[PDB]
């Protein structure tokens, strides 16, 4: 399963 | 940010070629950075229709390749090439099949 | 034996009225086996791989989902990117990002990976303690500050730690039979006449899966190092692959030279020559 | 920051109400959330972009707007009954596991007559002169009645500045009839700070009533929100 | 639905430890926020856990995840008047929406040390002979009677402190007769 990003750049 | 990758292609069969025979031409296009690329395949300088196009993907140096290809009945007289537009080059680039390579 | 999981994604955003274009492929050692592209008329993951079809329906509708996020993520990340550079608006830029584990055959993790590119170029990295970030230009000192701050590093360690490795695993279990399937070179050697008395010998190799292989030439039993010419791994198209690799040697001395071919598939390497 | 306008709203039944959210957190997801009696935070609908929304768990009855990345509004074309809760705002960065940022709250009630809304009569009784004298001490006990809907806060003002040690109010307001609520607080001072004639002590309730967007005729006061207060000195007696 | 929070309400004692507990429907779910939230002000974060650890301490707050049994629970040392509020605990998923629980309303109320019951008459000086009945400094067991009768109301207990030692229980009475006195309505 692929990764959830937290907060953006 | 930026860095350009100038594409790198080959253009070659799927079978060992034999005149007269129905057979796959590729063009493998890779190393190209950023992804916006318009590839042709030619016959004798004649856009072929029939072009299909791989998935896009990248490679861990984050350039990106895919795979063109066409149906083609090679024979003793026609020429075959792949013709490439990048950002990477000033002019297109065209590279000729050549059936020893 | 070692294995890895992989998730490389792609956001492209595009100067007309058009959203980014977001891509993700998953890849099981070196092996795409899902993919997600927003451009698909029903955008959701598809299994790319056959052993990928013992997931359930909730499998799919829920990285679909996370998909979907993501692509958000990457928009908002690609407008403050823009910002942060000073880019005008009304062109193309490109966001990338390579996610995974390597594990050993003791199932521990032996690296996570969690790294970005904008516009080709590394723009931050997680460092292998899965704690600290590597930024790589003023830019990125920016999303780093703000990554510290938020403690986003312990949500991928999380990640990598633990979601990567075990579905490493069930996906290693699932695929195994296929991920193990070899196809084996056929091997031949042409002869071409460019010359002042010299040809090219040209060993070819055809057909292999994986791409993984070895050709080397030989004259009186030493290979032949700098005076060979290589061609990059191709795919024949079929899920197959071809290579090649020539010698130039004097016209009368061919059958000196010998080309021999390694690749797993193999019961052994192929040693071949010119057969006039 | 995320501020949500107005505090409270008093509408009527088939009325049209906005909710309106402002956050300056430069955050592109924004929520409305419903809370009832105090439990429950139901998302109706949220947004991840200026100009699109998309349904919650609970939108019926409900319309959301995203004018811009800063403001976020909740729509309730045909006020009912049944929508009479608070409602929170939130912000975060891209959702998921980012971190919600909320507003203060907007409390809305909605009645069949606006002709009920009454501000109340706010009484301050004086301490008794035993428990000064058996205790050494002085309870103030303000009492709020006859306010009808229930949004009243009611603060405590000693030499023009809030307190709140030696305060307990009410939590809820006691209903004494179908249009008519009570609030009671109380305030314990010293019997020698209240022996003191130059402290000066008022209870304030604030009534959440019309606002003036609401027209009222000619006849009788509009129930507008309102400070409405009772005062008290200290005396030596 | 799936975080179940309970109960709606709880009381414990001034520096008591607090426990609060939710359980999950979804295994998956591997965060885990809470949420506090004071009267007329809205929810803010207060801990969160991921799924890969069992606590998170921050000053008297623990949280503790046990995935064994699906539970979540909140820990509150030396539980003080300022901790009264409204907690909720809440899950999700990767990066799912968060699904919030009920919440529990938690109200941190003093043992009272020495109590002295008495009742009091006051009287409002702008009316014309309007009165009510003061009831204070009776103990935290004692239950508060409610009104047998219309026109006459009886409010709940209120704690309040004077905080310069003076902790005290409070409720109030008003009618609307000459026929009620204070003495009687308080038991």
């Amino acid at each position: 399963k692929a990764v959830a990003n937290f907060a953006t750049m | 940010m930026g860095i350009q990758k100038t594409p790198q292609i080959q253009v070659y069969s799927r079978h060992p070629p034999e005149n007269g025979k129905p057979n796959i031409l590729n063009c493998y296009v890779t190393q190209f950075h950023p992804p916006h690329i318009e590839i042709q395949m030619l016959k004798n300088g004649k856009k072929i229709p029939k072009v299909e196009m791989s998935d896009m993907s990248f490679s861990k140096d984050w350039s990106f390749y895919i795979l063109a290809h066409t149906e083609f009945t090679p024979t003793e007289t026609d020429t075959y090439a792949c013709r490439v537009k990048h950002d990477s080059m000033a002019e297109p680039k065209t590279v000729y099949w050549d059936r020893d390579m | 034996g070692p294995h890895s999981m992989r998730y490389f994604e792609t956001a492209v955003s595009r100067p007309g009225l058009e959203e980014p274009r977001y891509i993700s492929v998953g890849y099981v050692d070196n092996k795409e086996f899902v993919r997600f592209d927003s451009d698909a008329e029903n955008p959701r993951y598809e299994p790319r791989a056959p052993w990928m079809e013992q997931e359930g329906p909730e499998y799919w509708e829920r990285e679909t989902q996370k998909a979907k996020g993501q692509e958000q993520w990457f928009r908002v990340s690609l407008r403050n990117l823009l910002g942060y550079y000073n880019q005008s608006a009304g062109g193309s830029h490109t966001l990338q990002q390579m996610s995974g584990c390597d594990l050993g055959s003791d199932w521990r993790l032996l690296r996570g990976y969690l790294q970005f590119a904008y516009e080709g170029r590394d723009y931050i990295a997680l460092n292998e303690d899965l704690k600290t970030w590597t930024a790589a230009d003023m830019a990125a000192q920016i999303t780093r500050r703000k990554w510290e701050q938020s403690g986003a590093a312990e949500h991928y360690k999380a990640y990598l730690e633990g979601e990567c490795v075990e579905w490493l695993h069930r996906y290693l279990k699932n695929g195994n039979a296929t991920l193990l399937r070899t196809d084996s070179p056929k091997a031949h050697v042409t002869h071409h006449p460019r010359s002042k008395g010299e040809v090219t010998l040209r060993c070819w190799a055809l057909g292999f899966y994986p791409a993984d292989i070895t050709l080397t030439w030989q004259l009186n039993g030493e290979e032949l190092t700098q005076d060979m010419e290589l061609v990059e791994t191709r795919p024949a198209g079929d899920g197959t692959f071809q290579k090649w690799a020539s010698v130039v040697v004097p016209l009368g001395k061919e059958q000196n030279y010998t080309c021999r071919v390694y690749h797993e598939g193999l019961p052994e390497p192929l040693t071949l020559r010119w057969e006039p | 920051a995320v501020t949500q306008s107005p505090r409270s709203k008093v509408a009527v039944t088939g009325g049209k109400v906005t909710l309106s959210c402002h956050q300056t957190n430069n955050h592109d997801y924004m929520y409305w959330y419903r809370q009832d009696t105090g439990h429950g935070l139901r998302l109706i609908h949220y947004s991840y972009v200026a100009d699109s929304t998309e349904k919650g768990d609970i939108p019926d009855g409900y319309k959301a707007s995203r004018p811009s990345q800063e403001n976020f509004s909740l729509i309730l074309e045909l006020a009912s009954l049944s929508q009479t809760a608070v409602y929170f705002c939130a912000s975060s960065d891209a959702g998921g596991r980012n971190t919600l940022y909320f507003g203060a709250g907007t409390r809305l009630s909605v009645l069949e007559d606006l002709r009920n809304v009454t501000p109340p009569k706010v009484s301050l009784f004086e301490p008794s002169k035993a428990e000064i004298a058996n205790k050494q001490k002085a309870t103030l006990v303000c009492l709020a009645r006859g306010f009808f809907p229930d949004h009243v806060e009611l603060s405590w003002w000693v030499n023009g500045k809030e307190v709140h040690s030696g305060v307990c109010t009410d939590p809820q307001a006691y209903k004494e009839s179908n249009y008519s609520y009570s609030l009671s607080s109380r305030l314990r001072v010293s019997a020698t700070f209240w022996h003191n004639p130059r402290n000066h002590f008022r209870c304030q309730v604030q009534f959440h009533g019309l606002s003036e967007e609401d027209k009222w005729p000619e006849g009788s006061p509009k129930p507008v929100t309102q400070n409405i207060s009772a005062e008290a000195w200290g005396r030596a007696d | 639905q799936q975080v179940r929070q309970s109960p709606q309400s709880l009381t414990v004692w001034e520096g008591g430890t607090t426990v609060l507990t939710c359980s999950y429907e979804d295994s998956t779910f591997n965060y885990f926020p809470w949420y506090q939230q004071f009267p007329g002000e809205g929810p803010a974060l207060l801990i969160s856990i991921l799924s890969v650890s069992d606590k998170k301490e921050d000053g008297r707050f623990t949280t503790f995840f046990n995935k064994r049994e699906k539970k979540l629970s909140l820990h509150i040392i030396d539980s003080q008047p300022g901790d009264s509020a409204t907690y909720f605990c809440a899950a999700l998923y990767g990066n799912e929406k968060i699904t919030f629980g009920a919440g529990t309303k938690l109200t941190i109320k003093p043992n009272i040390q020495n109590p002295e019951p008495a009742v009091y008459q006051l009287k409002d000086p702008r009316s014309q002979d309007s009165t009510l009945c003061l009831f204070t400094d009776f103990d935290s067991q004692i239950n508060v009677p409610k009104t047998m009768e219309s026109g006459t109301f009886i409010t709940d207990k209120c704690v309040l402190d004077m905080k310069a030692d003076s902790k005290s229980n409070g409720a109030i009475a008003w009618s609307n007769q000459t026929s009620f006195t204070c003495q009687d309505i308080f038991k």
